[PDB]
């Protein structure tokens, strides 16, 4: 009394029923590089970028979208500005990603949902739930998806409005009483897992949220609630972007989770990455720390090395954590690439606290060196696509030259 | 044609309509109806006070066989035994006809210019459809404001919705007046201009008529009065008005409209009242909790179309309550728009036209305007670098005000007087002159010839070697 | 005493400075946000009694 044709239906709100879930253990590779670097992400995870009233937070989903090494992508619009949809439909037509040669388009690799601030409010919950049950459905096929949500914070407005209307007591702000359990029904969806069925695939799922609180406080309770259930978060500044400096990662506050369960994936590819990130991170809280005094001191009781580390951080904060957007050469940034820079930077901070070890004064230092300031500052230039061995001899000649100049350069 | 010859002929019929002499109760602005036949939602209807003056309202809900009617010009007066209504048997339309340019109408949308009324070619919902967002097109165009700090630094591309953030008391009607009087497309001035004015005071509201008079503007011209005395309900209405007019003009008649929205603070102060007459949920600071939907509703019509040629720019002018940008109305408005002129009280103080400060502005469309084909390769970076040093001269001000004048290197010497330049002789100028965006461009070189080459890093070294020397 | 009087006279106006400029007004926006959180809480129980 069956017959299946070449489609078939299904409810929205009830999860796709799955073999069993896994632990998520291979990276996503963003292309930026702080993201990359010091905020790891994993093929299957969750995440939060709570947005601080347009601070770029549009540039980030444009990266993940145009270079995420996943099957396929489901860009989802709820509350959305409606101008932002006429050129995401317009720019990937005319743009190119190469798996298994060059295929022109990626239009053919992706699925757009798309709900303005204008259409009807009730609509903006039922734009999630459609955009999420294709992801898993795509995940059935054994194909690792991504789904980027837009403002999830216009859904919660939506719930309220609803929730006022048919009358009934709020919890927060008037948010209903029920909105911490519907947020995470729906974050659970995400992560590995072996698909249903004999001939034994697998899949994954990793949706990338962003709030948008109010003001640019992160009280609200929808923000508060999210960071309950993610497993990585991503502040943004106002300032940064203010001054045109993006990506606009609050370094300070951020965090990630996943940033363990990744060691067998440097330790197969690159070992010492991990220690390289920590002490990136305590070279830039210790700045911090340092400059955190010198607003009402002034920089006249600083010794050598703290004032070192203040350059130091200064330099990393222009070079290495500015991805200047689009270009021909700092638009996506591969991880090997990422891992050179991470290296050189701190080999040029080790040398230079070297050095001064022993006494020789760093303020002859800094125009002795002079050059080796500009090597390391231009290397981001570096252009990739030319050869993964290509940059490697560059980058490989680059610190043994730098090394070479301050023993020489040590008079 | 026959297509114009049908789309009318539906208009001859007579359809009569009912009086109802059965109120059962008023409260606030609120009036409640009874055995009312098959209501609408959203219907128009006519009260009739005893009076004999007739007023005007709009239903909200509709139970069994009630109805509940707001109306416009107050309550006052109303009585449960001689009122009457009469139910027009559909929702509020407006009478529009191209021949409207170069006419005063008032808050309601009628004459008050001493003419005749419109005699129209068609009646026009003032609600509208939403969009199909894959019959959108992104401008790619430029428009010269001649306003060196938004010509520059920030830019417009017709098609888009930029705000003028503006405390009380600084002269943003006379930016919007320049801007209005001083806009063409980047090598046209044809710019039809719709005027929407919402709680002002007689004064502006004659400024304003003075300065689209002595320019030769008023003949392609169209303004919407509401008074600061006019009845506070209709001030709803009046923005749908002027922006269903525009989108008629635009996209029925394929010309390019710029719209002015006077005060959208008054137009979010009368949303607050008019809810607090129901029982709505509050958001933050006492707003109504959809206040979002209702400002995007009413931002969300600018922008072109696939198979036109017309496109309707915006230019709301919104006042925050105390140079609070973290105020509900900057946010959402902010949030809903894409970037924002900002207009700044210190600059103001000192005596700076126009006192626009840079840092808190922002243009998201500027990225595709400027390049080239259109304008010098230099302009897209030459923006980032007066940003950053801008950005660096104000915390080097900040830093010589705690520890003296003895921890600034040269470096901040050099920024402080970029500081003090930039603004005395940059962002400054006359509310007469024009500046094409060749001679801005040139005067910016002309302020980073202060720093020597080898610093100016976010700066491309091919654009330097190639016009720092020049 | 010249050389003395003048380190001390220099800390000393630097530290007043420093804590007129960027200490005051610190600490006045933050009485100025907490002023305001705390009428935020104030509505939302009264809307709760009033319904």
């Amino acid at each position: 009394k069956s017959d299946f044709t070449l489609y078939h239906t299904w409810p929205v709100r009830v999860p796709r029923p799955v073999t069993e879930k896994l632990s998520a253990d291979y990276p996503l590779l963003t292309g930026q590089r702080v993201l990359d670097a010091l905020f790891p992400c994993v093929q299957g995870g969750t995440t939060c970028i709570p947005g601080a009233f347009g601070c770029g937070k549009t540039v980030i989903s444009q990266s993940l979208s145009k270079y995420s090494n996943s099957d396929a992508i489901i860009y989802v619009g709820c509350g959305e500005r409606g101008n932002e949809m006429a050129e995401v439909l317009m720019e990937f037509p005319e743009l190119y990603t190469e798996m298994s040669g060059t295929k022109e388009p990626i239009m053919k690799r992706t699925t757009l949902v798309a709900n303005t601030s204008n259409m009807p409010v009730a609509a903006r919950e039922a734009s999630i739930y459609t955009g999420i049950t294709l992801a898993e459905y795509f995940r059935d096929q054994g194909k690792n998806v991504s789904m980027i949500a837009d403002s999830s914070s216009r859904w919660a407005e939506a719930l309220r409005e609803i929730s006022g209307r048919l009358g009934e007591m709020p919890a927060d702000q008037g948010f209903p009483a029920y909105l911490g359990a519907k947020l995470a029904s729906f974050y659970e969806r995400a992560g590995k897992a072996v698909a249903l069925g004999s001939p034994d695939r697998t899949g994954s799922v990793s949706i990338v949220a962003a709030v948008s609180p109010a003001g640019g406080d992160f009280s609200d309770p929808v923000t508060t609630a999210t960071l309950g259930i993610t497993q990585v978060f991503w502040g943004l500044d106002k300032k940064l972007a203010q001054r045109k400096h993006f990506p606009s990662i609050n370094t300070s506050v951020s965090y990630s989770k996943y940033t363990n369960v990744l060691n067998k994936f440097y330790d197969s590819n690159y070992p010492e990455f991990p220690v390289l990130r920590d002490r990136m991170k305590e070279i830039l809280s210790n700045a911090e720390e340092l400059e955190q005094v010198v607003q009402l001191v002034g920089k006249s009781a600083l010794s050598d090395s703290d004032k070192i580390t203040l350059d130091v951080a200064t330099l990393i904060k222009e070079d290495f954590l500015q991805q200047n957007g689009y270009s021909t050469y700092d638009a996506f940034c591969p991880i090997w690439k990422t891992f050179d820079m991470m290296r050189a930077f701190i080999s040029y901070h080790d040398e230079a606290q070297k050095a001064v070890a022993n006494g020789a004064n760093w303020s002859k230092l800094a125009d002795s060196t002079g050059d080796v300031k500009h090597a390391v500052s231009s290397s981001k230039f570096f252009e990739p696509s030319r050869g993964e061995k290509e940059v490697h001899g560059e980058f490989e000649k680059l610190l043994s030259t730098m090394q070479e100049r301050f023993a020489e350069s040590t008079d | 044609f026959a297509i114009n010859k049908k789309a009318v002929e539906q208009g001859f019929n007579v359809k009569p309509r009912l009086n109802y002499n059965t109120v059962s109760g008023v409260n606030g602005p609120l009036v409640i109806l009874e055995k009312v036949k098959f209501p609408r939602y959203n219907e128009i209807v006519n009260l009739t006070l005893p009076d004999g003056t007739v007023r005007q309202g709009q239903v909200l809900e509709i139970r069994g066989d009630r109805a509940i009617v707001q109306v416009f010009e107050g309550t006052s007066g109303i009585d449960v035994k001689k009122t009457t209504v009469e139910f027009t048997g559909e929702s509020l339309r407006i009478p529009v006809s191209e021949d409207m340019l170069g006419r005063i109408f008032d808050g309601s949308g009628r004459p008050i210019d001493n003419g005749p009324k419109v005699f129209a070619e068609d009646y026009l919902d003032i609600n509208g459809s939403p969009i199909n967002p894959y019959a959108r097109i992104y401008p790619e165009e430029m428009i010269s404001t001649g306003v060196s700090a938004i010509d520059t630094m920030n830019s417009i591309a017709r098609g888009q919705k930029i705000p003028i953030f503006s405390a009380s008391g600084l002269p943003h009607n006379e930016i919007a007046a320049q801007i209005c009087r001083q806009a063409g497309l980047v090598r046209e001035e044809n710019f039809s201009i719709v005027f929407a004015a919402m709680g002002v005071n007689l004064e502006t509201a004659r400024f304003f008529k003075q300065d689209f008079e002595e320019n030769g503007s008023l003949e392609r011209t169209s303004l919407f009065l509401n008074l600061a005395n006019d009845p506070t309900i209709e001030r709803i209405i009046t923005p749908r008005l002027a922006l269903t007019t525009a989108e008629y003009l635009a996209y029925q008649t394929e010309r390019h409209v710029l719209t002015i929205l006077t005060d959208m603070s008054s137009y979010a102060d009368a949303l607050r009242e008019v809810s607090a007459a129901r029982e709505e949920v509050p958001g933050r600071r006492g707003y109504p909790g959809y206040m979002y939907t209702d400002l995007s509703t009413i931002y969300e019509r600018a922008g072109r179309v696939e198979g036109r040629n017309g496109s309707i720019t915006q230019i709301p002018i919104l006042t925050m309550p105390n140079d609070d940008i973290t105020h509900p109305i900057p946010d959402l408005t902010g949030y809903i728009t894409e970037g924002q002129i900002f207009v700044d009280r210190q600059l103001h103080n000192k005596g700076i036209y126009p006192p626009i400060n840079v840092l808190p502005s922002l243009s998201r469309l500027m990225k595709s305007a400027i390049g080239e084909g259109m304008t010098r390769k230099d302009h897209g970076d030459v923006s980032n670098q007066l940003y950053a040093k801008y950005a660096i001269g104000k915390d080097a001000a900040a830093m010589k005000a705690v520890v003296g004048e003895e921890a600034l290197s040269i470096e901040d010497k050099l920024s402080l007087e970029f500081l003090e330049k930039f603004e005395k002789t940059f962002i400054t100028q006359g509310a007469y002159e024009d500046r094409t965006v060749f001679e801005s461009l040139d005067q910016a070189w002309s302020l980073l010839r202060i720093y020597p080459k080898e610093m100016l890093n976010r700066i491309s070294p091919k654009i330097l070697d190639e016009f720092y020397d020049r | 005493a010249f050389i003395i009087l003048d380190e001390v006279i220099k800390v000393t106006n630097r530290r007043v400075n420093a804590i007129e400029h960027v200490i005051i007004p610190r600490t006045e926006n933050t009485i100025a946000y907490i002023n305001s959180e705390l009428d935020e809480l104030d509505r939302e129980e009264f809307y709760r009694l009033k319904k």
